[PDB]
């Protein structure tokens, strides 16, 4: 049921939904990506579909993996451009953390920061909220590594492994039932579950082009952007 | 205070005494005035301690969002000019002087004065109370060509002469010397000092 | 999809920003231009219809100096394109300002394609009905070229079409290997592409505009000079007869 | 119609019909003429009587001592844009003691106007000029338009039925360029005149003429002044 | 006042003086100079007296805000950053002349902050007109990791210096022991001046006083 | 900005927008609060859609300051601005009065900024109820804030999905002589009352209010009051 | 000095299970009298009083805007203001015009509405509190008032002693300060009644 | 934008202002609140509308709010707006108070709020408050007064009326039995019960309170659930006398 502008701006429906943060949601499938996000006993792996289809492109500008802050590192699913806004908006936090309490934000308050920022969209008329969805990974001092995810709606949680997109539904219906095995979540067993939980889900064998990973250790806990090489060598390893 | 930064091939060097004084009083006799603005860019702090403090902690977070939305470490050029830019908008409302010496993969090695809100690039530069006594000795005891041994030698006699000269340096010296492979932090105690006449 | 297709701060009930897609509208419906990153360098190339004969050569032109060091080259709105050089004009003087060296193209089009990327979220301004392409060369960045649409999507390119025949352009870049060929000789190929999409029969005239950097120019960014693009004018025309 | 009434919302054709209707303002308005040799540019203008007993409208204005134009929409829209750029000349006078490049003002007209076009419950300028100007780069004809669109010309015509004046432009123009001031304005007159019905004819009391040139100051010639003008050909 | 500080083997001992005084004159004998900050951060004032009570209760409660959002135990660093960045906005006219001390999960650390917003680091510290009796007491027998016992210890004969020495100091001694359990506030730790007693026998025979008007209002009513 | 109001009366003399608010609350997880003799408990259902949620990483049950606490139904994001705002409100009154703020007046000074967002330019109102404990003069304080604004105080209440039914429950289950022990107990029953599924110490948070002052009960400490179920 | 352009003297003191609260009763212009019978001592409360010397029209706007902030605070809370808390309450009023200030040093007395425990304490012109467990002193004769009040206090005294106690420090502090007396007013305020008494002081 | 603007601060074909109007229709739905001016004094009676086995009685009233010392006042609409206009109305008596060392004249309280009433009706683009208020209180102008107070900013001055719940079968009511000039809190006590009684009896479900002035200062008081009662039973007996 619709009464009014209920479908036009963000104010409630007779039924107390608020249709346009459920059709930003919507938006973020528009991209026709998926992500998956995975904690594992001393690491975070996230990884994405590198869709080139122009060989035209520089393929290095073309990812969904960015740096916030040096041991903080996200990936985006949904529209671009509102996706490179909020990374802008997530590095300017971080930075602006730093300059007034003199540590690094911690990857839980960051996330939390982003979902306030996007809960204002969600409650003024004037604005839409973002059709995109940000995880963030990185490794925390006291308790270990960490994976949080905020919505177009406000929310956002902090996760042992999580997904958005086109698949959202199918990947954490893949994790939840992996993260119920008997498992000792080494970094290779972390980045293997993200990468097959991806290819099962979209029913496609990568390559080390098709897709992008980003890690973040205890050993080595600044974000690392892997390259082909280092894809390539997790692909051949799980065809045997 | 005496600082000190010199350019060499493939990094800088850069010294400071460690007198903090409010007048006759040393309120602090163990200061590192060598703050890091970034991973391979530090500045040397003289004049007013909070006015050099607070223009050091906007100049690291503005080089710090820099760095990171231009995906590489911020030029020295870059580091030079935001501290140079803050210190000359509110020229009349600050009384500090931060010299910025560092390394790039573009430049490498570069030392720059920020006196006032202006910008030079200097082969070697001193700052401080303390630089007023040894122009000559940095003047008669400069050369080209130094290797980062010889520009270290060089600092700590230049800033342990003026040291012994100014009531307003003292305590032990500190250096730092920054090269594509890292930063160097070293410290030379005020008993280990290098000795010349003293009488 | 009508309803949901008034102002940019409403999604439509399948995730869509129509107005912006409608601003993209008007791109699709201007003439073409082409932008193609090579070894030593960037070169533009536009179609640009003239409407009168009564108007001058070199009037209306759709390819601008944005920084001594930067190229645009624009398709769409011509005075939503003319405000878009200047928020880019503005943004690398700014640069230069606060750090003291020029600014480098990937950072020039991620600030102005966030000038962009703002002009989607609210009823109160309109999407830019422009596309536009940011062409330099440094010797510590090489060539770099960036395109920027309506919706506030910056990518780096090889080479690159916005306009009517954006996709017929696409499929004659495709046949170069532009990554081992010079700028001098590309400027041949970009008159020729364009004389290609080109509608003798939906369109009476066009000028063709050409701009480049480069390792020639020593990084700036400059006009191509009327004797090598009166060469460029004269092989596109004899290959468009055999 | 849903896509009509503002300038923010674009049709489903990447159309603004607000930046269209504002276009037909000028359409309305009487037909004005601007057209350069190598030493002068020269303005003509149809001014409208709204009766007998009533004056022309004045079509012709002074910005500088080395620019003028010629309006064709709403006349509240064509002074508060005249105003702007003799604001913006005086302003360089002041500054750096020179005339303003007649291309650099044309380019603020556009900024200027295009700002209004972007922008919830404001509207684009209902009025295009038709601007005469001599600088380091010789005469110019410059046109604006009310998307803020601008134009260099050789010869151009805007108003009511100015097509017959463009028709008449486009033949001649390869005389225009070594015109002296008398064939340039003569030119002018004989575009102006295609507009008008095949009944009236150019009088001392509907015609308006803007000059400046290599020897001569912006200067508007109206009723007697544009007798000299006049005398030359009246066949058709 | 002579405030004082000092970093030991567990953790960090602040040190005050109980004196207040109006220009000369004793105003207060008694007063808090030590102030809560978080549980493992606190903090000594001296200067304007009302500058330090006003900064410390504005960053404690600016600290309440930050540990109840982040969900974690306070950094001495973010106290130091707040006072330091509040201080130098208002270019020294805030005279609040501060040591805080504190225990976080980096361990121990001790900071002066200045009334213009500049700070420094140290293992020990003294501020207030008392500063520099304490402050000589500090560097005379200060070696790093002392036990609690030999660093209190330190701390009173540091802050007594300034006490006995100092005509803007006296009282008793307050200190705080902040260790990575808590802390323990020693409020009278020692009383370097013991009871001062007197034959005090002033007593009005009720009369006295010689009265011109009188008027009692009952409360009863009310209870 | 919008600076006409979104909420407004319809002819029948109805605030529709706090109406659709009260809506997104009644569709909203189950919340308890029993005020005991000596404390206050809040209870509420943490049931998350999937087990690779971590769920020690965000909270319903929260503080707002060392004798106040909070617990919601309703807009989860539009809770949390309640929650920043409530504690910098107690951290305003605390800073002028040097004494904590008196739950009553907490509550007072939340339903304003609530009322706020019914009649202020371009925003909707928030789609949260919140159940604010406390502890003050020497009472126990359990009060209701709605999406207009209007605030009660409670011995004992339900909402959310199936609160009409909690608190039917509640009334016949409600002693004013009950000690916090017990409460904890019936508030957990009246949560299981709409609970579809197994009740474990992780789909469920507790919070209390006593002499001692505000806090969450810790999973070891839920589990014990669910091993007498 | 600002302090001295009207003069005037203010003490509170403590006894058992009662306060006293003291003031004299000039109104002057540096050497010149006006008036005999100007008003320091501002009820707040049944048992809590707030005491107010220095200049003149600050004593009265700081009363008078203190008056303000108490009413709105007893309207919302629904009860009578503690002793703490009307100091937190002067200390941030005060402490609003940090560099302006008000010229004026409040002293304030009254028993707990509901402890009835015994409270006194002071503020500086900048809103810096001061709480004691005997006496607190502001005005022009404030060395004066400290000699009178260090030498005649006792620990637990009863209404009666406390009355001469505060009398006699009040009267023979102001008799040596030029620009403070006129009279001396006393309020003992113990949780039965409040006993308000002028003095027979000196007139010059 | 034009498209969702409301329009709340304009005229309708008929001069009317449907805002007010449809705030006015709000008020209805509240509980039932009287006001009686009598020659020793004011009442305010209410129908109290949080009655719930449940409810913890923190607060001394639920519908009157004491608002300086002299006044006090009863509120019919949304809760929330009235709490709103409640506190303006306690900082206009603090400024009136703080300016003139004065108590704010009855009727100058009321027409100072009114004001910001009326101007939610005139501009802004916001919605009116949906309150409608009774105020008691006496000065040394007009003595004891009874004031109403709408929506629309508009007030008059009453000597008994009636608004919320079942306002105009109430204000009949009182048409009839209203005695001027020779009324006293007493038999003014004793029709607000009778009033109530047929437009809703328990203490639980009524909200009594009085103004008085007592030794030249006023006295402001809620009644006990005793002292409500008695006049209940009062009621009763009275009807059972009749029989
Ligand atoms: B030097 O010029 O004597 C010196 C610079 C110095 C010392 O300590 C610091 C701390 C941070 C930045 C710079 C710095 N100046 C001082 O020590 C002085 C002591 C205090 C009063 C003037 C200045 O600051
Ligand atoms: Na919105
Ligand atoms: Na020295
Ligand atoms: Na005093
Ligand atoms: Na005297
Ligand atoms: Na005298």
């Amino acid at each position: 049921s619709s009464a009014g502008f209920d479908r036009h701006i963000t104010i409630f429906s007779p039924e107390g939904r608020l249709y346009q943060v459920e059709y930003a949601f919507k938006a973020i499938n528009q991209g026709g990506l998926t992500s998956v996000a995975v904690r594992g006993k001393d690491c975070a792996v996230i990884v994405t579909q590198k869709k080139v289809p122009d060989k035209l492109l520089d393929s290095s500008t073309v990812t969904h993996l960015f740096k916030i802050t040096e041991n903080i590192g996200c990936v985006m699913t949904g529209m671009t451009a509102d996706s490179r806004s909020q990374v802008q908006r997530a590095r300017y936090e971080a930075a602006n953390w730093k300059y007034k309490y003199g540590y690094e934000i911690p990857v839980d308050m960051l996330c939390k920061r982003i979902a306030d920022i996007s809960q204002v969209y969600t409650q003024n008329a004037e604005m839409r909220p973002l059709g995109c969805c940000m995880i963030l990974i990185g490794i925390d001092e006291e308790q270990g590594p960490q994976v949080y995810k905020c919505d177009p709606a406000g929310y956002y949680c902090g996760f042992k492994a999580t997904a958005a997109g086109v698949k959202q539904t199918e990947s954490t219906s893949f994790l939840e039932k992996k993260v119920k095995k008997k498992f000792d979540w080494t970094f290779e067993q972390t980045v293997e579950t993200a990468i097959t939980c991806l290819s099962t889900v979209l029913s496609i064998d990568f390559k080390p082009s098709e897709i992008e990973v980003g890690v973040v250790t205890v050993e080595n806990p600044k974000f690392r952007i892997l390259t082909e090489a280092e894809i390539d060598a997790h692909l051949v390893a799980l065809a045997e | 205070t005496t600082i000190m930064a010199v350019e060499f091939d493939g990094g800088v060097v850069m010294g400071s005494d460690s007198r903090v004084s409010a007048g006759e009083a040393v309120v602090n006799r163990v200061f590192d005035k060598l703050s890091p603005l970034h991973e391979r860019i530090y500045c040397a702090l003289s004049g007013s301690a909070a006015d050099a403090q607070a223009v050091a902690d906007m100049a690291a977070y503005q080089l710090e969002l820099h760095g990171i939305e231009l995906e590489e470490p911020p030029l020295v050029l870059a580091a030079a000019n935001v501290v140079r830019n803050i210190s000359y908008k509110y020229r009349e409302d600050l009384s500090a002087h931060l010299m910025v010496a560092g390394w790039d993969q573009r430049e490498g090695g570069q030392v720059y004065g920020t006196l006032g809100g202006m910008l030079t690039r200097q082969p070697f530069a001193i700052g401080g109370s303390g630089s007023t006594f040894i122009y000559g000795y940095v003047d008669a005891a400069y050369k080209p060509g130094m290797s980062p041994e010889e520009c270290r030698r060089f600092t700590t006699d230049a800033i342990a002469l003026a040291m012994s000269r100014d009531g307003s340096s003292g305590g032990v010296i500190y250096l730092v010397t920054i090269t594509a492979a890292g930063v160097d932090h070293r410290v030379i105690l005020g008993n280990e000092l290098p000795k010349f006449y003293d009488e | 999809g009508t309803g949901y297709d008034l102002s940019a701060s409403t999604f439509s009930p399948d995730g869509r920003v129509f107005q912006v897609e409608y601003a993209m509208k008007a791109v699709e419906n201007s003439s073409t231009a082409i932008g193609i990153r090579c070894k030593d360098g960037v070169v533009f190339g536009v179609e640009k219809l003239v409407l009168s004969k009564l108007y001058e050569e070199g009037s209306n032109k759709r390819l601008f100096n944005v920084d001594r060091h930067v190229g645009m080259a624009v398709a769409g709105l011509l005075a939503d394109a003319r405000s878009l050089a200047d928020i880019a004009r503005e943004e690398a003087s700014n640069f230069r300002s606060n750090f003291g060296y020029n600014i480098p193209l990937k950072h020039l089009a991620d600030r102005v394609a966030m000038y962009v990327h703002a002009y989607t979220l609210y009823s109160a301004v309109r999407p830019f009905g422009c596309s536009f392409m940011l062409g330099s060369y440094s010797v510590n960045d090489g060539a770099q070229l960036y395109m920027i649409d309506p919706s506030g999507v910056s990518y780096g390119y090889w080479g690159c079409a916005i306009g009517k025949a954006r996709q017929a352009a696409k499929t004659e870049i495709e046949k170069l290997q532009m990554k081992e060929m010079t700028c001098r000789d590309i400027v041949k190929e970009v008159a020729k592409i364009i004389y290609i999409v080109h509608d003798e029969v939906k369109d009476k005239a066009f000028e063709l505009e050409l701009s480049w950097v480069g390792e020639l120019t020593n990084g700036r960014h400059e006009i191509v000079p009327k004797d090598i693009r009166e060469e460029a004018e004269k092989y596109a025309k004899e290959s468009l007869k055999e | 119609n849903q896509y009509d009434n503002d300038v923010t919302v674009w049709s489903p054709q990447g159309r603004i019909h607000q930046i269209e209707y504002a276009m037909e303002a000028v359409k309305q308005g009487s037909a004005t003429v601007g057209l350069k040799s190598k030493t002068h540019a020269v303005l003509v203008a149809l001014k409208r009587a709204q009766s007998e007993l009533a004056a022309h409208q004045k079509k012709i204005l002074h910005v500088d001592n080395h620019i003028g134009i010629s309006i064709a929409g709403l006349t509240a829209d064509a002074r508060l844009l005249c105003n702007f750029m003799r604001q913006e000349c005086l302003d360089s006078r002041f500054v750096f003691d020179r005339p303003l490049p007649v291309s650099r003002l044309v380019s603020l007209i556009g900024s200027k106007t295009q700002i209004p076009t972007q922008r919830y419950g404001r509207r684009p300028y209902g009025v295009g000029l038709l601007i005469a100007g001599y600088d380091d780069m010789g005469p110019h004809i410059f046109q604006t338009c009310p998307s803020a669109n601008y134009f260099d010309c050789r010869a151009m015509s805007i108003g009511a039925r100015s097509q017959s004046a463009r028709t008449y432009l486009e033949r001649h123009m390869s005389e225009f360029m070594e015109c002296n001031l008398n064939e340039l304005v003569k030119h002018g007159l004989r575009a102006l005149r295609e507009t008008l019905p095949a009944e009236q004819d150019l009088t001392t009391k509907n015609v308006s003429i803007g000059i400046v040139g290599k020897d001569l100051e912006f200067t508007i010639y109206d009723d007697d002044d544009v007798s000299p003008f006049l005398e030359g050909l009246e066949e058709r | 006042t002579t405030i004082a500080g000092l970093v030991f083997q567990d953790g960090v001992i602040l040190g005050a003086d109980t004196r207040a005084t109006n220009d000369s004159v004793v105003a207060d004998k008694s007063c808090e100079k030590i102030h809560f900050i978080a549980p493992k951060i606190y903090c000594c004032g001296a200067g304007v007296a009302a500058d330090a009570e006003m900064t410390t209760r504005m960053v404690a409660s600016k600290m309440e805000l930050h540990a109840l959002s982040t969900g974690r135990e306070p950094r001495v660093a973010t106290v130091t950053r707040i006072l330091r960045q509040t201080l130098f906005r208002y270019q020294g006219h805030v005279g609040a002349s501060l040591i805080v001390g504190g225990v976080d999960l980096t361990g121990p650390q001790l900071y002066g902050v200045h009334p213009h917003g500049s700070y420094s680091r140290l293992p020990f510290t003294a501020l207030g007109s008392g500063q520099d009796a304490a402050l000589a007491v500090l560097e005379d027998r200060f070696q790093p990791n002392m036990t609690l016992e030999a660093a209190q210890g330190l701390l009173v004969e540091a802050v007594t210096a300034g006490i006995l020495g100092d005509l803007g100091s006296g009282g008793n001694v307050d200190a705080c022991v902040i260790t990575k359990t808590g802390a323990k506030l020693l409020r009278t730790l020692s009383s370097p001046t013991e009871p001062v007693k007197r034959s005090g026998r002033y007593h009005f025979v009720p009369g006295t006083t010689a009265v011109l008007t009188q008027t009692v209002k009952p409360l009863t009513l009310e209870l | 900005g919008y600076s006409f109001s979104l909420t407004t009366f319809s002819p029948s003399g109805k605030l529709v927008q706090i109406e659709y608010a009260l809506a997104a609350v009644a569709g909203g997880a189950p919340s308890v609060g029993i005020k005991a003799a000596n404390g206050v408990v809040l209870a509420t259902e943490k049931k998350q859609k999937s087990i690779l949620y971590d769920e020690r990483s965000v909270h319903k049950v929260e503080p707002i300051t060392k004798h106040i606490g909070l617990v919601y139904s309703g807009m989860g994001p539009d809770y949390r601005v309640l929650v920043h705002r409530a504690r910098k409100l107690a951290q305003q009154y605390y800073l002028v009065y040097q004494e904590p703020i008196p739950t009553a007046q907490l509550v007072q000074r939340v339903a304003s900024v609530m009322q706020e967002y019914t009649q202020s330019g371009g925003v909707r109102p928030f789609g949260v109820s919140l159940l604010i404990c406390g502890w003050n003069e020497g009472r126990p304080y359990l009060f209701q804030s709605d999406p207009s604004g209007a605030y009660f105080a409670w011995k004992a209440t339900a909402m959310g999905k199936n609160y009409v039914n909690g608190k039917t429950f509640l009334e016949k289950r409600y002693n004013e002589d009950l000690e916090l022990e017990d409460a904890i107990h019936t508030a957990i029953l009246t949560l299981k009352e709409s609970f579809e599924g197994q009740m474990t110490e992780d789909n469920i948070e507790v919070g209390i209010c006593n002499e001692a002052g505000f806090r969450r009960l810790t999973p070891t400490e839920v589990k014990d009051y669910l091993a007498a179920i | 000095s600002i302090m001295s352009y009207n003069g005037g003297a203010v003490m509170a003191m403590k006894g058992k299970n009662c306060v006293a609260i003291a003031a004299d009763r000039r109104f002057g212009i540096q050497a010149q009298m006006v008036t005999t019978d100007f008003q320091k001592i501002f009820p707040m409360g049944d048992r809590l009083y707030i005491g107010l010397a220095g200049l003149a029209t600050d004593v009265q706007t700081v009363a008078q805007r203190l008056k303000f902030r108490l009413n709105l605070y007893e309207l919302k809370e629904g009860r009578q203001i503690k002793p703490y808390t009307l100091m937190s309450m002067v200390a941030n009023l005060l402490y609003e015009k940090r560099f302006g200030p008000y010229y004026t040093e409040p002293v304030i007395a009254g028993l707990d509405p509901k402890t009835f425990k015994p409270f006194i304490c002071s503020l500086d012109l900048i809103g810096c509190p001061m709480v004691t467990d005997d006496f607190v002193v502001s005005g022009t004769c404030a060395e004066q008032m400290y000699g009178m009040c260090e030498s005649l206090w006792e620990p637990n005294m009863d209404p009666d002693h406390l009355f001469e106690t505060i009398s006699q420090a009040m009267l023979n502090a102001v008799d040596r300060d030029a620009v403070s007396g006129m009279g001396v007013i006393v309020h003992i305020i113990e949780k039965d009644k409040i006993t308000t008494r002028t003095l027979k002081a000196r007139m010059d | 934008s034009r498209r969702y603007d409301s329009r709340t601060t304009i005229f309708s074909p008929e001069g009317r202002l449907y805002q007010v109007e449809y705030a006015m229709e709000a008020i209805g739905h509240a509980g039932t609140c009287l006001g009686i001016l009598a020659n020793d004094g004011v009442l305010l009676a209410a129908e109290r509308r949080n009655i719930h086995k449940l409810l913890d009685e923190v607060f001394f009233s639920e519908k009157i709010y004491k608002l300086n010392e002299d006044m006090a006042c009863s509120v019919a609409g949304i809760t929330s707006d009235a709490n709103v206009l409640t506190n303006e109305l306690r900082l206009i008596a603090q400024r009136y108070l703080l300016q003139y060392q004065e108590p704010i004249p009855c009727e100058q309280l009321v027409t100072a709020l009114c004001d910001i009433k009326q101007a939610y009706t005139q501009f802004g683009g916001k919605r009116p408050f949906g309150v409608s208020l009774l105020y008691i209180g006496w000065d040394k102008h007009y003595g004891f007064q009874l004031y109403q107070s709408d929506p629309s900013g508009n007030y008059g001055g009453w000597k008994a009326t009636c608004i919320g719940n079942n306002s105009a079968a109430a204000v009949s009511m009182l048409k009839q039995d209203y005695k001027e000039g020779e009324m006293t809190l007493k038999s003014a006590l004793a029709l607000a019960i009778k009033v109530l009684n047929k437009t809703m009896l328990s203490a639980e479900k009524v909200e009594i309170a009085t103004l008085t002035r007592e030794n030249g200062k006023t006295v402001i008081r809620v009644l006990k659930q005793k002292e409500v009662e008695q006049l209940i039973k009062k009621h009763e007996e009275e009807e059972a006398k009749a029989e």
